[PDB]
């Protein structure tokens, strides 16, 4: 199925969770596309893509050339579209190109429609440009990225979140009385919560510096056996 | 010469933990049934279990963690066996429970269960007549071991190149 | 779906929403 | 002098520090305004204003009425301007509101020429409005904020950020190896970093559930230690 | 505080009112069992036009107990009990988070015992209305008209306001 | 923002990081 991750805010692990739980589907014999739609083209790095590789969907699209020659392959069964590198003009001025790139929309049923993938993931924003809504309605299923602070908790009073999505904690920390008050507050209050989480860990910091998704950097790390339980769980309830 | 995950298995089964090969598995829990030093029933318990349609048993395997030094598990024809060391099958859902990170219910559709010496031991002999295969192995093994044509060394560690390619 | 009912059965909520008044006036409301 | 905040990056902690560094400079004995340009309207929740008090300067205008009736008082030194809540479909579709936000300009210029007060600091939302621009142009100082992390790393070569501003870094932490290495490059490559640092503190993540700014919550706690270092430091270079 | 100063003068550390410190420096001078020179360093220093002492009394963060600063006359003045004036700027530099050349304009030391003693005659001819108090202590004597106990702490109401135009 | 990888590669620690983190490296030239 086609599964959307989105951060309730920034920085909570949303590009570093897609990249590794894509890892952890292939891992398990699954086939995988792995698609960036955040303009900062940040997923790729996380495969080992040279920075200064500036292809990607979007920026394919800005050139009039075709996306479809913009993938990458990372493993016989692991698959990659990255967003591309935008120019510091098209940086600051985004209302140009975020009206330029419905093709994307039609281009994914394809893919879908193919069965080429078992799996379609897409590492999503939390702006509210039309082509994020609309990359949010191709997803079957949703999975909202938290950390257990002070911040998160507001917005989960305040802001939406995708239909049907459901809430992933990362960077849970040890020996914080404040975020244990927040998370017991959570096991009873919030509904859409998975029953697993991820703990902050040194690999997943890593990880992105070596360039690779924490599976395959550091198997063994216990956040890397937390996604691939996340993996197996979405095998058992998001195949639909 | 011998192997040494067979070696264990023939001289001290309760030292090994985690995936074993079928036939060491089988080895395993049968020199457990008749070892003399050991309880006459409360060797452990043998667990069978059948994964639900949306998984494979290399799949199910990936969440099998057990702790225990004693506690041993292996796959073969879409069912996963485990063997519980000295559990008491009373307390099968307790170990089970430390031993997966899901609710089991929602992993397996279905279970068998022996814990008596002369049940184990007719379960080993079935099992034996599995063909080898139809032994599985688990994922990261199998996945690791295929051929990967865009590697590259950079001096310590292998890295993978990714190669651009058309989506159709 | 957020549902604060019946929060106060087990005992660390309670400190927990007495200590932390962020936490207190979103389960009141 | 008018000091924007902004974050490179979404959670890395730059509301907490505008409402830490405001109290730091009221404490010092400074007339601070603190403004809060985020749509997310958090930083009002750090000066215990009420979660359902959706007053604000975008919430006024929005409504035909005038922000100016918007302030808010904390201090005889410390006054507060809340962004104001919007509603979910608000949020949804920002260019419904992003345009028809222009008084604020004009109106942060007028209490720039009316000299009630010796720092105006503004909590900036990362986006690339044309209001957020308005803003920043505004800004006789800026601090950029960051963590020590490959995410910013990245940011740091790819992303623009603003004219003369200042890197801050926050949540830098113990015992990480991979901090360790980013920081010793940085100290030798980026040249507008701050001398000065906030380690990850537990009083930080405390502060928001308490409502406080830091400085107020935990006086003796290192963070509040090394934000009142930052004010110092504030008005020995950016005075104005 | 004060008795302190007058018995266990090295026991005291961080902000003394003005003459408490002067009585604690004085009384170091004077102890028999002390060395002879070797009692420590007397720094005034003169902040930077752009900062008031009040404000950069507030980067002074002395650890090691005996070290005392205090506030008058528009002066920071430290003692820093028995450091060599050679390892002043060592000294200086783990009290200060920042570079004391950028806080303060102008310093003046003294590290022999006549030396110190006739600054603190100096010292000592300060009015008290010229001696300063910590800006923590200052500002949290003043009035809060907004304020309200919740049953533990005391919290701030933040109260309506207009800004105003013109 | 002003980036200066004059001398990275004579400070020793930097060295050994730049030749463990590949990211790193790739920004250092
Ligand atoms: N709740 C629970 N967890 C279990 C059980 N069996 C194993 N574990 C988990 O698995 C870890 C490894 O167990 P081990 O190889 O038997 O190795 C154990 C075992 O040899 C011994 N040990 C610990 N607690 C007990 C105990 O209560 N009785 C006995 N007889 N030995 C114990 O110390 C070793 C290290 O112990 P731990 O740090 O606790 O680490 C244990 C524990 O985290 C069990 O029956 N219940
Ligand atoms: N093979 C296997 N059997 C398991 C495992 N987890 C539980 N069991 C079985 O379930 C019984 C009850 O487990 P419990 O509630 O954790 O209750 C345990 C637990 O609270 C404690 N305990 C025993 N061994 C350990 C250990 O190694 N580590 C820890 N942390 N606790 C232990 O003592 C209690 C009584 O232990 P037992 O008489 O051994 O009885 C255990 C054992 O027969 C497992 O991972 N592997
Ligand atoms: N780099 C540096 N830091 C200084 C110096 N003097 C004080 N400090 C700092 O201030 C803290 C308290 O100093 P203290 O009152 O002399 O209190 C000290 C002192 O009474 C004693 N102590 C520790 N190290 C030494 C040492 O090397 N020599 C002596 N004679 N006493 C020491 O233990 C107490 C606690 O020590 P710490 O945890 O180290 O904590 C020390 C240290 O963090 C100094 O000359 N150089
Ligand atoms: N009043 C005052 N004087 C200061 C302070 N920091 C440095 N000094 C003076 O400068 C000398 C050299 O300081 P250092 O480089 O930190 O070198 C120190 C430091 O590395 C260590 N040391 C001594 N006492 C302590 C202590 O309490 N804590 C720690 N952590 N190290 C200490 O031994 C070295 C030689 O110590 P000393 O003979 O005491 O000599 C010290 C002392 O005379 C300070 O905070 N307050
Ligand atoms: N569980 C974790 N433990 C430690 N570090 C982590 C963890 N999760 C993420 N990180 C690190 O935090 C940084 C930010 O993570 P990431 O880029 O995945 O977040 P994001 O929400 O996608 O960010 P952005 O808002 O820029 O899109 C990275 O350096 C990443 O390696
Ligand atoms: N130094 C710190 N140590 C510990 N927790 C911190 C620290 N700085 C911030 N936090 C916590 O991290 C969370 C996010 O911080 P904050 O809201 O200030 O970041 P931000 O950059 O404004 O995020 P946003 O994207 O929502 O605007 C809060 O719960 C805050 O309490
Ligand atoms: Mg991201
Ligand atoms: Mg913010």
């Amino acid at each position: 199925a086609v599964l959307g991750l989105q951060g309730v805010r920034g920085g909570v692990g949303t590009t570093t969770i897609t990249a590794a739980l894509a890892w952890s589907l292939q891992m398990l014999g699954e086939n995988v596309l792995v698609v960036d739609a955040c303009p900062d083209n940040l997923l790729r790095l996380s495969f080992n893509v040279d920075f200064t590789h500036r292809q990607g969907w979007a920026r394919a699209m800005l050139d009039g050339q075709d996306w479809r020659d913009a993938g990458l392959r990372y493993t016989s069964q692991l698959d990659l579209l990255p967003f591309g590198q935008l120019s510091i003009e098209e940086q600051e001025n985004p209302q140009h190109w975020q009206t330029r790139l419905s093709d994307i929309c039609s281009g994914l049923q394809q893919l879908k429609a193919s069965g080429r993938y078992q799996w379609i993931l897409i590492d999503l924003p939390r702006d509210a440009s039309q082509i994020t809504h609309q990359l949010l309605s191709l997803c079957d299923h949703s999975l909202a990225i938290v950390n257990v602070d002070a911040n998160c908790h507001i917005r989960l009073h305040q802001q939406a979140l995708p239909d049907g999505a459901h809430i992933l904690i990362n960077n849970f920390r040890i020996g914080s009385q404040v975020q244990d008050d927040i998370y017991q507050l959570w096991l009873q209050s919030q509904r859409r919560l998975l029953p697993m989480l991820i703990h902050r860990d040194e690999a997943m910091a890593e990880c992105l510096a070596a360039k690779q998704p924490v599976g395959e950097y550091r198997s063994d790390a216990l956040a890397a056996e937390e996604i691939l339980t996340l993996a197996n769980w979405c095998l058992l309830n998001y195949s639909g | 010469m011998e192997d040494i995950t067979t070696l264990l298995s023939m001289t001290q089964p309760l030292k090994l933990r985690g995936f074993q090969k079928w036939d060491v598995f089988c080895n395993a829990v049968n020199n457990m049934m008749n070892n003399p030093l050991l309880p006459a029933h409360g060797k452990g318990v043998l667990v069978a279990l059948r994964p639900v349609p949306g998984i494979r048993v290399e799949q199910a395997l990936t969440l099998c963690r057990p702790n225990r030094t004693g506690d041993i598990m292996t796959i073969g024809g879409n069912r996963l066996v485990l063997f519980l060391s000295f559990c008491r099958i009373n307390d099968l859902d307790t170990a089970l429970n430390h031993i997966f990170p899901l609710p089991t219910g929602d992993i397996f559709s279905n279970r068998m269960v022996w814990f008596e010496d002369d049940q184990i031991s007719a379960e080993l002999v079935q099992m034996r007549l599995l063909a080898p295969e139809q032994w599985g192995m688990p994922l990261p093994l199998t996945q690791s071991s295929k051929p990967v044509i865009n590697a590259e060394h950079d001096g310590r560690h292998w890295r993978r190149i990714p190669e651009p390619m058309r989506l159709l | 779906d957020i549902d604060y009912a019946d929060i106060s059965q087990r005992e660390q909520l309670a400190a927990a929403l007495k200590r932390w008044p962020l936490l207190a006036e979103f389960a009141q409301q």
